[PDB]
């Protein structure tokens, strides 16, 4: 709902530490770190769709990470 | 102006163990509309100020001690307490927020047997 | 967190009349249905008045009703009673209740007020 | 006939040897099943409940602080420490401030400032398990009776309850012999990956993990009114801003974002008895001492009129209606269809054998009509109440219809919908045995992927399918993509 | 909790309609579009990203649509 | 110094009142003299009986 | 209408640009579209009738 | 015999009270307090504002309309059921008659 | 100063020849035109209206059918007729029924059946008609005064009015001296070729052509208690069911088809004098004889203060009112702004000449400073206030928007907006003449065109463009297919 | 409005005479030939479509026609 | 009738809103689409036709979409 969109990155900053800067930077690293760490088929599936959707293994790369950072985040 | 009787007027009970006050009304206070039954339970400790353990016939509200229970559905309700501690002492007015004339019941009494 | 002190309260000879005031404090008062609740010692618990979040609507008890009157300073974020032809049976401690915080009903009580004596006697 | 009108019924018609059928119940939809020679029946499984549930975990959602208190050591030296750091119910946090003569300190350079404030935790989230010992279902069975106020009426019927302990509960329906159920409890909704997370008032059945993952400080789980809290650091937001002195903050009440991160969980009913709601049964249907009433009454001979307008319901059932005239009461309803003025019997009474059982008692018969015109005959003679109907529709569309609803069934149940009235049989047993491996592989795939993350991923690979060439295709577009899209169509339950 | 770690696919199915579920269907759909309509450039950006990393008409499409379903939920 | 507001947005609610009326296949949607409120929130459904 | 009646498909009458109401025998009913009646005429954006 | 009212369209209307807040050009969104009424039909615009308009802040702003709507003479889209239908059938034998 | 704030305001800041300048007066905004020396006077058309208006023929909407005549023919003996259908007023219809001796005929065959219905019609359209005998355009100048209510006020200013007949006129400035002001009113619009119709109250301004093919009844609109109505079957059913009689009906009101046959012409004010609030007027400002008041003043010498705060106007110009607060009441203020950290001068006043008329008024400044920081010096010396206002954007966003109102300009106005600001020469002229030949041919051949047809021919003419491989034309092609673009993106206001 | 989209075609067809047929009909086909008559360059614009996209003849006649079908019906 | 041939296109652009600018335009191109949900089998009957006339695929598909534009409007 609202937590979806934190007031990160609007433009305005400034020396002054902002609110929660220390808890709520890691917060978006740490839920996909569970969120694999709970499912783990997704990562045999994702290594899958790269190595058969990505002809160079910089695409494969760009793939997977893009594939494991996408699906955590959307839910 | 529903008047509310409640079976008992004192219940000496012996530290952990149960107890159960009756709380009977004098109409089915169950507003068509929604489905619920709008009957509440207080509780004012001596020398304090009443306290809201159950906010509705039986969901209990927040703050409350994990044993106060509610039952009833038209006209018989009941309030179960299931370890007696040395802290229930007081007076359990029960009430229906049916109505606008609001009444409390007379209000029951407990005390360590 | 919230906290609801009493005022007001103190000694009256029969007939003369009373202004309560319930001082509000941890909420927005003006979206709150406001109660009064008197308990005469050794009685049960006696609803005496409501306010809705609106001002204009009121309520009172019949066994009080046309000698009450309960007004809203929400700017001030207080409530005001008052009390007027007091009787020697009017004699309680008044509490101030607020409305529920969750439920159904408009109305309902979840905290109370720390409670102020009045006296009606001679 | 308490399953007419719910619009998620579904008709088993197989019989088999020692005349035992598997039915599947889901809280939602109501069973029926026909036979040969036995009464047409109807089931649906009331409630599911539970009793006595212990208390796992438990959860703050909201805090207060009080008595911060904070301490600094001397810049370059050593590291600011304070006897309130080793208490439980203390948050602590170690951060660097400028220090210097108008600070009192010797030397200048940033020096350790540590903040200890109390959590004195508030609003818990309980979350309770429930063992299998005390779970309970309540199933209930009516036969098609053609009483007078008999149409879906969601009151009257016959209750056995059924418990892990003793799960053969045979009903005993009055004057139409003992239904016999003997169903495994232990399948379903595994209870051992369910915390109900008692907050406020609303329970959820949620998966365990995902219980356990949440980041919100977390009890020991006792009984006590004082718990100590682990995990405290992340409800409160130590805040150091510039860098004279840090503040202390307590976060807020969690109770919408909790809300918000319930948001595929389902809902269940928790006032006195947490009694569930969703779930499914998988439950055998042993119909050998079952009979049916009045198999030898003599037939009606005599005026029959409608006291209810015919109305086709949702699936085909068109519930006639009607009440006897004539003077012999314990007496056999005859029936008969024609489509075009030709015997042809191309009908179906859904109740067995309805009969009337007092002279001017009130009965209504539920038939299947066939897809065009068909008239019903009821009595015989020239005073043969005649119902004219059309349903309007085709047989392809029915299978159609059939095979969506089993698509449905297939995607909603794991592997039971290949068990749903499922009549022995050895071919049903290779199917399951297949479909039960590969849907575990699948699911072990797929755990956890967002609605629309199916989606997108199902048309990446049947668009990898398409281009594939090495037979490659033919799998890989098949078995996943149409599969994927399907279910990503439906998850959202 | 944070409302980062929904209870969307992971788990029971069952036919009872599950707690908010229409509500929040399309919930981070319509976070990702508000998110791409308050900031357009990143379009561009990663319109840069795409035809400069790995191009075919396959992988230039679908590494632009992952990356732009990537950094708005992500944020 | 010296804010002038311009948006009140709401955090805690609170439902007071449901009421709810249904009718036949086709027979129109359902009516209820309290939708022409301000305060009331109503949502439209389809039941089956 | 008025005072003629005339027999028209039901998909076509369901898909028509004119407000509509439940028809169920309320004083005051309700109309769902009705912007497709009212003009808001705006001349050279300085107000709006 | 009998007819029930599936659904009312309507031809002709009336607009009764009307109503405008507008808002200052930065300030946000313009907003009625009828805008949540059924039956206030409402539209939102852009209009320019300045320190002629007593505003402060050159720029275009926000505005809302608000109409109250009646609406009269409607159509009612009557729907029969197959419950009283009543076709009728006249037979005539050549006879012969004059 | 006035129409400060206007959407469409623009600057017209360049004067030629005899100290004299074109400029094309819209509706939609005002022109702020600036000159060396000279009071930077405001102008705006205000409104054109017609005093009298000629009925050139009424159309109607409504009707009733009075008197309802039918006489019948035998299926051979021919034609029917009927006396009134010579009449004028009753519209009739011949149709063919069926006729025997059922109907006394004594023929069996199909015979022929006329109905005549009297016909008045109620409420009619009017398609009033106004000519150039007495049509007078309205322009309001104001001079920016630095007057204390001038900002932005609407209803102050020097009133200057246009007949065709006497198009030449003088604005009498109060003090700054008189405008010549040289106009062409006859050919601002083409008012020839459009009738003003009104129906109800409701007046708007359609096309001619568009007007006399309409379907609907006609009168000559001479003004006669009874008109005679030329096309009465256009209002008027003849019904007819299954070939046994037929019946007649007025078919409804046509008001609401009406006003869904008008949208994209311009409504009108009706009430009192039909003064119209659409359109523009060509006019040509000769400034020879404008004084400047109070070139003879004094410099102030004292320290002012702000009243409200600068703003910035949407194009790129600050509103300063300031107070003097000095003893010497007339004597006139100093202006210089300085660039960013330097004694540069990039900007410049647009109020010609700033002077405190009197103490207590504040006057208001105009300045349009450099797009960076600036500080803008208002006062004399040391205790000059330093007004600091920073500006956003740069000089190619200012070109990219003026291109893009000029491209707006040439699109509304056509050929016209050629000459806006013109300061006459032979490129100008050459490329109007241009223009207005290609302008000719384009509109003559996407006449009446709908936008989303334009905007498809548009797009598949490029597209016809970018497949030829004859250059020559596949540009050609390119061009005008991106003109139709442009153009079905914005006719329709 | 409504007076578009009117209720032709929808499979009701019956013995009897329904509303407006004749009007209806001649109304609808005389649209199209007073738009051509007011407004004449379209026709050539049109031809010069029809005729550059068209190859064959039978295309540039039926593209014509279509074109010549269309606007005065989208107009 | 009279709601159709809308004073659309006669050449009397001005700087100034006209009567139901956006409802008109919008409920234009609206009509088609209502049209075309309506009744879907016209959509097989036009590919056909489009597919058998068109030698090319932009013939093909400019007479698909001229007849598509076509038919709703002539109805
Ligand atoms: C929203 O929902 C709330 C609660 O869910 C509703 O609240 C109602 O409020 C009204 C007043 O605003 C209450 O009216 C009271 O009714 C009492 C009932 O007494 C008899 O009831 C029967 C019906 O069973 C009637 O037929 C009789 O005529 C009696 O009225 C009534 O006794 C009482 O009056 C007495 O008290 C008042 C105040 O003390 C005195 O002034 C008065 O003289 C008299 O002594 C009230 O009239 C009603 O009970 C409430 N209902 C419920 C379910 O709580 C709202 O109405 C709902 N709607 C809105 C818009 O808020
Ligand atoms: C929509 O718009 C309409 C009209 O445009 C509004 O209609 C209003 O209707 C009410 C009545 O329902 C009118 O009230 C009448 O006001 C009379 C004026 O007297 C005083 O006016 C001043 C203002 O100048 C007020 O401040 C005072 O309070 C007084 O009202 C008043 O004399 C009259 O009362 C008299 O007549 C009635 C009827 O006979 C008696 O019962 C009464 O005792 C007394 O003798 C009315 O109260 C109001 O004027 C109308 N508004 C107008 C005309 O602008 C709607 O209110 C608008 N809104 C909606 C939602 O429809
Ligand atoms: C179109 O259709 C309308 C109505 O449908 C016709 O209207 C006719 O209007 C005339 C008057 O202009 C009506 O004449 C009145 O007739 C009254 C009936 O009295 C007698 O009726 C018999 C027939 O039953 C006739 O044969 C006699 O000659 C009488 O008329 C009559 O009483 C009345 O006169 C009285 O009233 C007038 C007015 O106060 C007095 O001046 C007079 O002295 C006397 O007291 C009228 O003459 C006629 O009835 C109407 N027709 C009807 C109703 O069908 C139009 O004529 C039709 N045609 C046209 C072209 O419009
Ligand atoms: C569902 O089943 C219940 C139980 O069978 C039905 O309730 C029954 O309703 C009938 C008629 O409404 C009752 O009969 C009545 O009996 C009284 C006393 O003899 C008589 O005065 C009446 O005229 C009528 O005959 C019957 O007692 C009652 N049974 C109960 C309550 O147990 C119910 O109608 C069924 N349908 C629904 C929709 O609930
Ligand atoms: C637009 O211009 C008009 C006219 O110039 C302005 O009207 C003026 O309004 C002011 C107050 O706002 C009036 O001042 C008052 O004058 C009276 C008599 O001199 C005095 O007693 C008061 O104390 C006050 O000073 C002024 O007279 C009036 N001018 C008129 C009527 O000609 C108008 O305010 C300007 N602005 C707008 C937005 O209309
Ligand atoms: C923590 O804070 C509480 C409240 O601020 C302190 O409680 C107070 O204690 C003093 C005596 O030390 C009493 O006079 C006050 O009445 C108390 N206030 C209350 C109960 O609200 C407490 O002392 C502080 N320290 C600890 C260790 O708890």
């Amino acid at each position: 709902s609202v937590a979806l969109a934190p007031h990160v990155g609007m433009g305005l900053d400034t020396r002054t530490q902002t609110w929660m800067s220390a808890e709520g930077a890691w917060r978006q690293v740490e839920k996909v770190e569970t969120w694999a760490l709970r499912h783990p088929g997704f990562t045999i599936l994702a290594l899958f769709l790269a190595h058969y959707i990505g002809t160079s293994l910089t695409q494969k790369v760009v793939i997977f990470i893009l594939l494991m950072l996408v699906t955590p985040s959307m839910t | 102006h529903i008047v509310m009787t409640q079976s008992p007027l004192s219940l000496s009970v012996t530290p952990g163990q149960p107890a159960s006050i009756s709380c009977k009304s004098s109409q089915i206070s169950s507003w068509g509309s929604d489905g619920k039954t709008y009957l509440y339970w207080y509780l004012q400790k001596p020398g304090q100020s009443p306290q809201l353990l159950i906010y509705e016939v039986s969901s209990r509200f927040s703050g409350v001690s994990d044993r106060f229970s509610g039952s009833g559905s038209g006209t018989d309700f009941t309030l179960k307490i299931s370890r007696v501690q040395a802290e229930d002492v007081g007076l359990y007015y029960c009430m229906q927020g049916l109505h606008l004339p609001l009444t409390f019941g007379q209000g029951t009494r407990l005390e360590i047997k | 967190q919230v906290e609801l002190v009493e005022s007001g309260g103190d000694v009256v000879q029969p007939g003369k009349s009373l202004r309560l005031s319930c001082a509000a404090s941890g909420f927005t008062f003006t979206n709150y249905a406001m109660h009064w609740l008197r308990q005469a010692p050794g009685k049960g618990l006696e609803w005496v008045a409501v306010i809705s979040s609106d001002v204009n609507d009121k309520y009172y008890a019949d066994s009080v009703k046309g000698r009450f009157t309960i007004s809203r300073d929400n700017s001030k974020n207080t409530l005001y009673l008052q009390m007027n032809s007091l009787t020697p049976e009017d004699t309680a401690v008044y509490y101030c209740a607020r409305e529920q915080a969750v439920g159904t009903n408009p109305w309902a009580f979840d905290y109370w007020g720390q409670g102020t004596l009045v006296t009606v006697s001679s | 006939m308490r399953c007419v009108g719910v619009g998620n019924r579904d008709f088993v018609e197989g019989l088999s040897g020692a005349t035992w059928v598997d039915v599947v119940l889901e809280h939602g939809g109501c069973v029926t099943t026909m036979a040969k020679n036995k009464p047409t029946l109807d089931i649906e499984l009331q409630k599911t409940e539970a009793t006595q549930l212990a208390t796992l975990r438990k959860l703050c959602i909201e805090g207060k602080i009080t008595n911060i208190t904070t301490d600094s050591r001397c810049p370059t030296q050593g590291e600011a420490v304070l006897p309130e750091e080793q208490d439980q119910n203390y948050v602590c946090k170690h951060t660097y401030v400028d220090r210097g003569w108008g600070n009192g300190c010797g030397l200048f350079g940033k020096g350790s400032l540590v903040t200890c404030a109390k959590f004195q935790c508030l609003e818990p989230i309980e979350g309770k398990v429930v063992q299998y010992e005390n779970l309970k279902y309540t199933v209930i069975i009516t036969v098609h009776t053609g009483d007078q106020h008999q149409v879906g009426n969601e009151t009257q019927g016959v209750t056995a309850e059924i418990t892990p302990q003793a799960s053969t509960t045979e009903a005993i329906l009055p004057e139409y012999g003992t239904l016999g159920l003997e169903c495994s409890p232990r399948t379903g909704l595994d209870f051992n990956e369910m915390i109900l997370l008692t907050m406020k008032n609303k329970a959820w059945m949620v998966h365990r993990q995902w219980f356990f993952d949440l980041p919100l400080p977390w009890a020991s789980g006792a009984t006590t009114e004082t718990p100590t809290w682990n995990r405290k650091e992340l409800l409160v937001t130590f805040k150091n801003a510039h860098a004279k002195k840090q503040e202390v903050v307590v976060l807020g009440s969690q109770e919408g974002a909790m809300h918000t991160a319930l948001t595929g969980a389902t809902e269940i009913q928790n006032s006195g008895g947490t009694s569930i709601f969703a779930g499914h049964l998988k439950c055998r249907l042993k119909m050998d001492k079952l009979e049916l009433k009045g198999m030898s009454y003599a037939m009606c001979t005599n005026t029959f009129v409608l006291k209810k307008e015919v109305s086709e319901t949702q699936h085909g059932t068109i519930l006639i209606k009607v009440e006897y005239k004539g003077e012999d009461a314990p007496c056999k309803i005859p029936f008969s269809t024609e489509d075009g003025q030709g015997k042809a019997h191309n009908g179906r009474l859904i109740t067995a054998n309805p009969v009337v059982t007092k002279k001017e008692e009130p009965v209504n018969i539920e038939a299947e009509p066939p897809f065009g015109e068909s008239n019903i005959v009821i009595g015989i003679g020239d005073n043969a109440l005649k119902i004219n109907w059309y349903k309007k529709g085709s047989s392809i569309g029915k299978m159609f219809e059939a095979t969506a609803r089993g698509a449905r069934r297939m995607a909603i149940l794991g592997d039971t919908a290949w068990d749903f009235g499922s009549v022995g049989g050895v071919l049903n047993s290779l199917g399951k045995m297949v479909h039960q491996i590969f849907g575990s592989a699948y699911t072990a795939l797929f755990s956890g992927v967002s609605w629309v993350m199916k989606i997108g991923i199902g048309v990446l690979l049947t668009w990898i399918g398409l281009n594939s060439k090495n037979t490659s295709m033919s799998f890989s577009c098949i078995a996943i993509g149409i599969i994927t899209l399907y279910l990503g169509a439906v998850v959202q339950a």
